[PDB]
């Protein structure tokens, strides 16, 4: 039985192209997927479907997976799998001591697809050198990676869960995408236990990390607490409280720039005075706390901003409206796009446990660079969106440790 | 013939009826031309005549041949176009000769009338109907609708392309060591088999096309090797592009060196080194198709390179699928990289050459890494690898840049190679303020509704000086205080400035610039012993902001 799905009003399914991969990939995805066809889980189709949107392959231990973009189509049903039915977001979540992440979307294969859907989940298997046309398929059932597959299955999902819920009231179970995440405050022996009596229920219905979000903490703008103050030194001071004066009420500076007085050496050392000990104190009090005035707004998208510290070192933002930062960090320790890499998925992974919601990333590198590498380190089932950003300068240092 | 295989079912676009589009009256020999030509195709099962009840019509008309004296029959699908819903992409992609694997022999075969040799949607045709007009439109017409894919129409290209591809899916799978491709109405087939069993492999190949309706060259119409195609030329052990030849001429026009930039382009593909800077400086501003440019000195000796890289017959060779790609890089000259490909020093599969500004400002550092980044997207195209690299560039230069710059990056394996000019960091900035360096605090301003600027500078030692500047803006008197701190300073200078555009600029160590001011401050830049470069808020008050704020 099938339930019945339809795009936003007016607008066509995907049309994205799909990307070049490498020998290995394409490989991989031809093994996949002819197995997925024999089961049924994919059809190949003919040139009266001109919809397409990517794949590729990751492996996450070594055993290749398909992954499939559909960042597109999901922006193209939005409507449905969020304002129809749609799956709540708990605020508890982010409390638990202990949240574990369950890979559950092996349970759409089990469900059929809308029939008159299923053309919009097209996409194409690429060969090397364009020698020979790529191979075209279909969905017949609820795809990985689309956000119709949880909408739909939900109403499977709660049932499935049920049991488990009524008997451990406390555990909190969130749905996200094709991830369960699952938390408790239970000693962590017995959180894992609890993971495995869940598995076992899921395991009757066909679905065979640990994170602490309790343990989260912002990053504070860093106020240096020097032996000895030089000019430079002040005037960086004064900078990095300048740019924190437009995100922090309270913040003050004027005692400070009375230490700049006149055109002094920058070397030149400065004692530092009764009021300006002052300050320094008041600000970093200030700075300890998180935003006065700054709100999650449930309508608005999620941004979130990476600078490259150098030397392993990553710091981001999340928000809404530029300065109004609803959470800071950091993540730590090769290759640049790597950590990239990983810190997206960890900080889309604590977005998810603390909104429900993916950020829109600005990413300090260059398009090209990014897109020819991401895919080799990728270990998730989702994909954020994101864009490319030349991080200004200043930015950078007043976000570092 | 009509292959057997299964149509593709097509409908129109969601919301709109099939055309409904007048025949407008012909001449009574276009009228003539017609009649016999669908005379011809209905016998051969292309059209059907059809009834009174189908409502739909599309305009024909009729043309004649070339300089022959046949006609042609044309159609006009504009209306049922629009109305047809859109396909796959026919396919967009073309191998690239030096993707392909060597073969002992190769051969092309001519699929005979192709489209009219698939079948349509049977619940399609209907919105195919046209109708031959009757003398001064006097008479009803006689109506027509087609069986097979019309000439012109949207989906002939896509439903022809998969309906091959099908019917070849047996053949391929039962030859593996086989290889085909297909480009429009055309096959071609490659073997590592000698020129008799490859015969006979072509002629199973042809049997079963034919098995399928579709109809091909017999074993005497089948071209021979080398062949042209996508403006290459084919042999089976190697490739290059087809013949280029550079005209002499004393007068050159704008159309004349596009196209002339357009075949050394074309030719850079496998010829190396191959240059163009001079001739595109020509083509600059805005003249003109027909306007006659005269070649400068630098271009008319770039031409002169080239006509010589050119004097002499080069061929690229194939991908060898067990070995290792090499790509290596020189600096030609200004913003011009060259690179050559090659699995065996030094016979190149390809070359190729990048020459593109990101930014106003860049280093050969950012340049080089990104002819890396083109070439390594490339490789995965071609030949779904990434190439092992060999860079002018020593491997401290480039992890000094990669560390202390702020944006991310990362190339593939790579090593270096001694090949001048070497690209390197023309200047560091101080990563601390100096001891005993003069500090310049400098600073620029300019009244937007004036366009009139002031640049300055004081200093910790007393040294002031203020410069007026016409017609600028706020950014670039910004970046005049910077300069006025540098020339007038010693050789070791600190410099403090309130402009956040200036540090980005000189922070990311340009090496060239289409700004004369940069590129006079990156000069400068070169010359110092130490700079360091310090930020800070403007009109928040600061000590030394302060002071020359008051100045300009
Ligand atoms: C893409 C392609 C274009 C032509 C285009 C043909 C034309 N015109 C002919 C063939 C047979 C193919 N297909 C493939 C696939 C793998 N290796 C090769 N090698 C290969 C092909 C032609 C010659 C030659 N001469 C030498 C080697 N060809």
């Amino acid at each position: 039985e099938t339930v019945p799905v339809k795009l936003k009003p007016g607008m066509d399914g995907p049309k994205v192209k799909q990307w070049p991969l490498t020998e290995e990939k394409i490989k991989a995805l031809v093994e996949i997927c002819t197995e997925m066809e024999k089961e049924g889980k994919i059809s190949k189709i003919g040139p009266e479907n001109p919809y397409n949107t990517p794949v590729f392959a990751i492996k996450k231990s070594t055993k290749w997976r398909k992954l499939v973009d559909f960042r597109e189509l999901n922006k193209r049903t939005q409507d449905f799998w969020e304002v129809q039915l749609g799956i709540p977001h708990p605020a508890g979540l982010k409390k638990k001591k202990s949240v574990t992440v369950l890979d559950v979307g092996d349970a759409y294969f089990s469900v059929p697809l809308d029939e008159d859907f299923r053309k919009y989940t097209a996409f194409t298997i690429p060969s090397i050198n364009n020698e020979t046309p790529g191979i075209r398929y279909q969905y017949n059932v609820l795809p990985q990676g689309w956000k119709g597959s949880p909408a739909i299955f939900q109403s499977s999902m709660t049932k499935i869960l049920e049991p488990f819920r009524k008997q451990n009231p406390d555990i909190v179970i969130y749905q996200y995408m094709d991830d369960l995440y699952v938390g408790s405050d239970l000693e962590i022996g017995q959180h894992r236990t609890k993971i495995e009596e869940l598995r076992q229920h899921l395991l009757r219905w066909g679905l065979t990390y640990e994170l602490h979000p309790d343990k989260w903490t912002v990053q504070p703008i860093v106020l240096p607490e020097k032996d000895s103050w030089t000019v430079n030194d002040i005037q960086k001071l004064v900078g990095k409280l300048n740019w924190a004066s437009q995100i922090y009420p309270g913040i003050k500076v004027r005692q400070l720039c009375k230490l700049l007085r006149g055109t002094k050496a920058l070397t030149e050392v400065i004692p530092l005075t009764e009021e300006a000990e002052l300050e320094l104190a008041e600000n970093r009090e200030i700075l300890k706390e998180p935003v006065h005035g700054v709100y999650y707004d449930p309508s608005k998208d999620l941004i979130a901003e990476i600078q490259k510290q150098g030397q392993g070192q990553w710091t981001y933002q999340i928000y809404q409206e530029p300065f109004k930062n609803l959470k800071t960090g950091k993540y730590a320790r090769t290759n640049d796009v790597k950590q990239l890499t990983e810190a997206v998925q960890k900080i889309t992974t604590e977005s998810i446990v603390i909104w429900g919601k993916t950020p829109k990333f600005k990413l300090p590198i260059q398009k090209e660079t990014w897109e020819t590498w991401w895919t080799e380190y990728w270990q998730a089932t989702w994909i954020p969106e994101w864009e490319f950003v030349n991080t200004p300068p200043l930015v950078k240092l007043w976000y570092q440790l | 013939p009509i292959s057997p295989i299964e149509t593709v079912p097509v409908k129109l676009k969601p919301g709109m009826d099939g055309p409904k589009v007048k025949q407008w009256p012909l001449t009574e020999e276009k009228i003539k031309a017609l009649v016999e030509i669908c005379t011809e195709m209905e016998k051969e099962g292309k059209i059907s005549k059809i009834g009174p009840e189908n409502p739909y019509n599309t305009p024909v008309f009729a043309i004649k041949k070339k300089d022959s004296t046949k006609w042609r029959k044309l159609v006009d699908f504009r209306e049922l176009n629009k109305r047809t819903q859109d396909f796959w992409e026919v396919q967009l992609g073309i191998p690239h000769p030096a993707g392909l694997k060597k073969k002992k022999s190769v051969t092309v075969l001519d699929v005979g009338d192709a489209y009219f040799s698939v079948p349509l949607d049977e619940d399609f045709r209907k919105y195919t109907a046209f109708t031959i007009p009757s003398i001064n439109n006097e008479t009803p017409g006689i109506r027509y609708q087609y069986n097979v894919l019309p000439q012109g129409w949207k989906g002939s290209p896509a439903i022809f392309q998969s309906s091959m591809t099908k019917i070849l899916e047996p053949f391929r799978k039962q030859n593996p060591d086989i290889v085909i491709y297909q480009y429009m109405d055309d096959l071609y087939v490659g073997s590592d088999l000698e020129i008799g069993q490859h015969r006979t492999k072509i002629e199973e190949l042809r049997q079963h096309l034919l098995r399928w309706g579709l109809t091909t060259p017999d074993k005497k119409h089948q071209k021979e090797p080398p062949f042209l195609w996508m403006g290459y030329e084919l042999h089976p052990d190697k490739w290059t592009v087809q013949p280029i030849v550079l005209p002499e001429k004393d007068s050159w026009t704008v159309n004349d060196i596009q196209k002339l930039v357009g075949k050394l382009n074309w030719a850079s593909q496998i010829y190396p080194g191959i240059k163009v800077r001079q001739l595109c400086k020509l083509l600059r501003g805005t003249k003109a198709l027909t306007e006659v440019i005269p070649l400068t000195e630098e271009a008319e000796l770039e031409l002169a390179e080239n006509r010589e890289i050119l004097k002499e017959p080069v061929h690229g060779v194939y991908y060898d699928p067990s070995k290792d790609l090499i790509a290596e890089i020189q600096k030609q000259g200004q913003g011009q990289w060259t690179y050559q490909i090659y699995q065996e020093p030094f016979k190149n599969l390809k070359t190729g050459k990048y020459a593109r500004m990101r930014g106003a400002h860049t280093n050969d550092v950012k340049q080089l890494t990104e002819a890396v980044q083109k070439i390594t997207t490339e490789s995965i195209v071609i030949w779904g690898k990434t190439p092992k690299f060999k860079l002018p560039i020593q491997k401290e230069t480039w992890e000094t840049w990669w560390t202390e710059y702020w944006q991310a990056t990362w190339i593939p394996e790579w090593e270096f190679v001694n090949t001048p000019p070497l690209v390197k960091l023309w200047y560091q900035l101080e990563k601390e303020p100096i001891v005993g360096a003069e500090t310049f605090y400098v600073d620029g301003a300019a009244n937007r509704e004036t366009k009139l600027g002031k640049a300055g500078y004081v200093t910790n030692r007393g040294r002031q000086k203020v410069v007026t500047l016409t017609d600028t803006t706020n950014q670039k008197t910004e970046l005049q205080a910077i300069y006025l701190a540098l020339q007038d300073s010693g050789l070791e200078v600190n410099i403090v400035t309130d402009s956040q555009y200036a540090l980005g600029i000189i922070q990311a160590q340009p090496d060239q610039s289409e700004s004369e001011l940069v590129n006079q401050i990156i000069e400068q830049l070169i010359k110092k012993e130490k700079v360091y470069l310090a930020w800070v808020p403007a009109h928040k008050g600061i000590g030394g902001n302060e002071q020359v704020d008051k100045l300009v």
